[PDB]
């Protein structure tokens, strides 16, 4: 009977506010318990041996990575690094999900999806060095990885802003007729940024095939979750927006496997936007995974031996190569400011090298290229 | 010299522009706050039904969002013509173009650029808009390497401008100033032409004092010159910079070592105003053959009143008594 | 059994994705029928003959007014103007509920909250002419009302950012031990601005006795609520950040003041927001009300004729004095930028006096004040 | 002079003005990401614990949401100190200072203001800290009238300037430059003074050159000046500009008027930069007193690198250089 353009909906003859269900919110999505024991068969995925080993590898070999870097910055060998403990289900769980073309937007938990995609060792190591390697020329901060050929778009600092820019890319997308859909990760302190609004208002208004997958591991720097929202996570918001929602165990890569694929199957069939919170700890993913291989028959104490020293040792080999290479010309502060330097700025760039040759001693030019 | 013109006001070179685009360009798409019935000033009449809705499309209310989706359609390669309703609301998407847009090429090493976004927005004083339909915001963008900020000062540059915004691989912020929408006529080439970025027009030639401007003010020192001429003698020379960033610092030095004297208006406040980088930069470059101090005929620094205005603007007489002061310095 | 700090839930072992419901939303609360009839008399207010003539002729009087500017506009005697047709009852309603020191940040469909606060005639005119007489000194458009007395925060242009200003204000109330509440007011298209999710997540997370207003009336300028957003309208999203929220018919003036009533009633006791959701039209307020009226015997044809006849009076007389007062002295461009005039701008008002000395003939001077 | 003292460095002089503000204004909270174990550079250690959660207290990650918050204590007459983690995220919050805050007493016609909003942030390069942590955003605000910009250079001048921005009526940005946190101490008052806004503070007299920074370019041009003594036998007046909008137009001039010369040195970009606005207005006022072209040594018109950071910077080289050049003019 209501004729209001703005909501479907009955008339209520009695005033009653809308409670929200934050004691009993959405229920956590798992499939294979602590043990690594599947639960409920008909969920098992039954993923391959090979497939299920690489989740495995990556993850550890993300986790060696880890521990080495951040012993570097401990050093003060790199400026900063931000480690993947406790992401590295997630990530590897999501990333296994995806086609191999499908467009990825990130912040900086999100290695573990480019070690799944075969990113090298050395430009993990190029890009925390800022040396010759780096394709992005060493101008971000450590962490801030971008690989063109793997589909994973540079990330940045400003938290959340990659959100509204992930639904463009996913609505450009549907227009190619890709075949495509975007994924795009972000933490739960990052969602209660502005454009975290705006990008899941535009998915749903303007049809986006993407996965929105945020990680809630409960803080966010300082901030534990009871000072950032009150509602029932972020998976609670999602149905607000119109979007189709899940809530999943973060540290059960088989669980958060199977949201993604059914995420991916029905954004890209449908054009509608998913959102997959997955639940972490800031019992943990790769042990889990191991409990799982112990069970097949797949791995056992003398295989995870030769791997942890393959992996230290591929790890150690990365490492040594990135410490020892020369860092970019200075020149290269210039360049990519515009597609074409400015003549104004090619004579700042001009300024530089005249500078140099009257005072260069001053500066650190032994490892930078000429 | 362009091939068949019709008389078009600037709503309508801004619409030729943008339907030359969707014809030539099967990537490009339209969108903003009420773009899909034509727009509040007209700027998109036509192109939802000639080039289809998932071409021209409204977007929700949200500025930050605006900008930030068409970072990503840009992202993928595909054109990305975004309109910010009013120059005055393009601050919510001040961090999309500032930390995003402008940085998205340099910080991936060109791994990944949006350099096909550009962000149309109408600008610049209406007689009425008072604080927030009124602004003119370039001198905050000017800051920012990695854009470019571009304003028009008629149909004739709009179209060839917008053009080349759209068409040029570095995100643009393009300034239509809104009194001139539906002022009056010129002719327009149907077809697509270009002028090109970060070059100055001088519009008039002179000896004795240099006149710089963009928009609709513009019109203001051109109207300057000719008051000079017959009351004061002195031949001005009147230049439209036309692009703000990358600007055209030869074309401006080149005509102030000839005249001696500069005289730089704009609408937008004086502190912090883009005629102080222009300013600043033409004393370095110009410094032995300045005859007087540099004069800035600007706004004044206050938010833009409604009641005041006429009293506001750096109008006629304002610059044309800046001009005889500096004449007999 | 699920450990995490970020949700409270229990684990569930099937892959279901949460669906919207937008099909059959929040049901919209009424209180009288289109005949003026109460349909549930538990919730009757049974509000005194005195008040709701106050409702009606408040109405009404913008309504009145309303006519006239709009025509005036029309004629380029003010430059804009912005009406409140359909917006009279969901105005007036909530403004009934609030207490008289209640704090009310808008947008520029409030006019009615200020005209039941018995706001001057003279006063709506004075910042719509820009004339001697506004407080606001005539630096804005026409339709940005403000009144320290009152207490209704100025109106700016951009749309949302009253929202987390209000909350600001709820939050030092609080602290003041206030006993007040702020209510803010925004439209179904200004709620999908970041200052949105901004504004209802810090009411949540930091306890604020707010009300937020939304008043959908299922457009945005051109825009329908089609291309807006995609969930259950505006109320639906409220308890996705933990917020107490109603959907409210706009056109029946009891409904409103029922649920703001009570909602103030809990936010000022609770230190918790609350959300309505007024639905309107862009089966009218006041002729719902007038028929209501109609049937306790409190109105009828020939008070309509005298009110009709003694507010459009009361309006000319208005009208008529605001159109013959002069503007302020354009020395008042300058003042209240800082609180106290900085040097170089004081230089910047004696270069405007100088201006004008010499130039005057060339400026509209003839009606500013000297 | 100021009562006992105490060796602190920028952080905890900061906090000593927090504590302060607090003891003795029952209003007054801090509020911001990450404020409530105090802080992510120390600034706001023990203050929750010593004046109640409901006055030092954590808001959600969204800066748009937290000066909107501030301006919202602000208009009920509480002392709001917001915090910005990093100033280059603040651009979120662009709208609402911009847009509000800095218009907030002139569009009302002073019914209502946010003069007891003050917002505080880290600024300025740190060494590492690449596109986002390195900025200094004083350009892009100091051209909008209605709010003040202050940049102290050192812990005793870092407590006055806030303690000044936080009982000034006006709503304030207090940028604090990060890589001071850790730096040396100086002996600052454990009471309360206060340092007056809109006032340069000349440090050293000279009679050959006038150089004019703020933050820890003040340090750098101080060094400047004593390289220049040492090996040109050149006079440099040394001067701290502190406040950037309103700016101390009249110091500056007199000191310009005296030297004939004049060297600004910024961290931030060249082009937009407030050197233009400084140069411009000098220019204007102290066009014939002026010897050589007043010279700008500022960041280069790129985002802030990070492996290229020591070449980026306007260092002490490039001060000294641009110096000697105009001394040979
Ligand atoms: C716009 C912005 N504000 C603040 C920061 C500083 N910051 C870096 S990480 C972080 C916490 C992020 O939390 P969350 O999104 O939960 O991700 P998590 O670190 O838990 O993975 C903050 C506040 C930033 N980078 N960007
Ligand atoms: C930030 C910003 N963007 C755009 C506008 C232009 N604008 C003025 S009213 C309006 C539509 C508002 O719709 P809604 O919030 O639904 O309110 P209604 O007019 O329906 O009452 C728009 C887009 C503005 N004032 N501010
Ligand atoms: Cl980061
Ligand atoms: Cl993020
Ligand atoms: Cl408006
Ligand atoms: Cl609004
Ligand atoms: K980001
Ligand atoms: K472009
Ligand atoms: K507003
Ligand atoms: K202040
Ligand atoms: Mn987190
Ligand atoms: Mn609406």
């Amino acid at each position: 009977k209501p004729q209001f353009p703005g909501a479907s909906a009955e008339f209520i003859d009695k005033l009653e506010f809308i409670q929200p269900n934050v004691i009993s919110g959405i229920p956590i999505y798992r499939v294979m318990d602590r043990q690594g024991q599947i639960i409920n068969p008909s969920e098992d995925p039954h993923l391959p041996k090979e497939k299920v080993l690489k989740l495995y590898k990556s993850m550890t070999l993300l986790n060696t990575m880890d521990r080495i870097l951040y012993e570097s910055q401990r050093q003060g060998r790199i400026s900063f690094y931000m480690t993947n403990y406790g992401e590295e289900g997630t990530h590897v769980g999501s990333a296994a999900a995806l086609d191999n073309t499908d467009l990825v937007f990130g912040a900086y938990r999100e290695a573990g999806v480019l070690m799944y995609r075969d990113y090298p060792l050395e430009l993990f190591m190029a890009q925390c060095y800022g040396n010759i390697s780096d394709l992005g020329k060493g101008r971000q901060m450590p962490v801030h990885y971008g690989c063109k050929e793997r589909h994973f778009v540079t990330i940045s600092s400003p938290l959340a802003t990659q959100i509204p820019q992930a639904v463009g890319a996913a609505y450009a997308a549907k227009r190619a007729n890709a075949n495509r859909v975007v994924i795009c990760y972000f933490g739960e302190g990052a969602a209660s940024e502005g454009d975290a609004h705006a990008g899941f208002n535009f998915a749903a208004t303007l049809e986006c095939p993407i996965i929105f997958f945020c990680r809630n591991n409960g803080y966010a720097i300082s901030t534990p979750t009871s000072e950032q929202y009150r509602g029932d996570g972020i998976a609670a918001r999602g149905p607000g927006y119109g979007i189709m929602s899940i809530r999943v165990d973060g540290n059960d890569v088989f669980a958060v496997y199977n949201a993604t694929k059914e995420a991916r199957r029905r954004a890209v069939a449908e054009n509608q936007p998913f959102l997959i919170e997955a639940m972490t700890y800031r019992d943990h993913p790769i042990s889990r995974l191991r409990h799982y291989l112990l069970s097949q028959g797949w791995w056992d104490e003398e295989q995870e031996k030769a791997w942890r020293k393959q992996s230290r040792r591929k790890v150690m080999e990365a490492f040594e190569q990135a410490e020892r290479k020369p860092k970019p010309n200075p020149n290269l502060l210039f360049s990519d400011v515009y597609q074409e330097m400015p003549a104004q700025l090619r004579k700042q760039q001009e300024s530089l090298a005249r500078h140099l040759q009257t005072y260069g001693e001053h500066y650190p030019l032994d490892h930078f290229d000429k | 010299e362009y091939g068949q013109t019709q008389k078009m006001n600037l709503f309508q070179s801004v619409t030729s522009a943008l339907d030359n685009s969707l014809a030539k360009d099967p990537t490009a798409v339209i969108f903003g706050e009420d773009v899909a019935f034509g727009g509040v000033f007209r700027c998109t009449v036509g192109l939802r039904d000639k080039y289809g809705k998932d071409r021209v499309f409204n977007t929700p209310l949200c500025e930050q969002g605006i900008v930030g989706f068409g970072i990503g359609i840009a992202v993928t390669g595909a054109t990305a013509i975004a309109e910010i309703q009013f120059a005055d609301y393009i601050f919510p998407a001040f961090d999309q173009i500032v930390n995003e847009a402008a940085k998205y090429r340099y910080r991936s090493g060109d791994l990944f650029n949006c350099g096909s976004l550009t962000i149309r927005s109408p600008w610049g004083c209406v007689g009425h808009g008072a604080l927030y339909h009124s602004q003119s915001p370039e001198a905050f963008f000017a800051h920012c390497p990695g854009i470019k900020v571009v304003i028009p000062r008629s149909p004739f540059q709009a179209k060839g401008l917008l053009l080349s915004c759209i068409e040029d691989k570095n995100p643009c912020i393009f300034f239509e100033p809104k009194i001139l929408y539906r002022a009056a006529a010129e002719e327009v080439p149907i077809e697509p032409y270009n002028i090109p970025l970060s070059q100055a027009e001088v519009i008039q030639e002179g000896s004795d004092v240099t006149l710089v401007a963009w928009g609709t003010q513009v019109h203001v020192i051109r109207e300057v010159a000719s008051m000079a001429k017959e009351k004061l003698g002195v031949s001005c020379e009147v230049i439209d910079l036309r692009t703000i960033i990358p600007w055209d610092v030869d074309t401006i030095c080149k005509s102030v070592i000839k005249t001696g004297r500069l005289l730089i208006s704009h609408e937008a406040p004086l502190t912090g105003g883009f005629a102080s980088e222009i300013s600043s930069t033409v004393q370095e470059e110009c410094f032995l053959n300045l005859e007087a101090p540099i004069s800035r005929v600007c706004g004044y620094d206050t938010p833009f009143p409604h009641i005041f205005e006429p009293f506001y603007i750096p109008d006629k007489w304002k610059c044309y008594d800046a001009l005889r002061k500096m004449i007999n310095y």
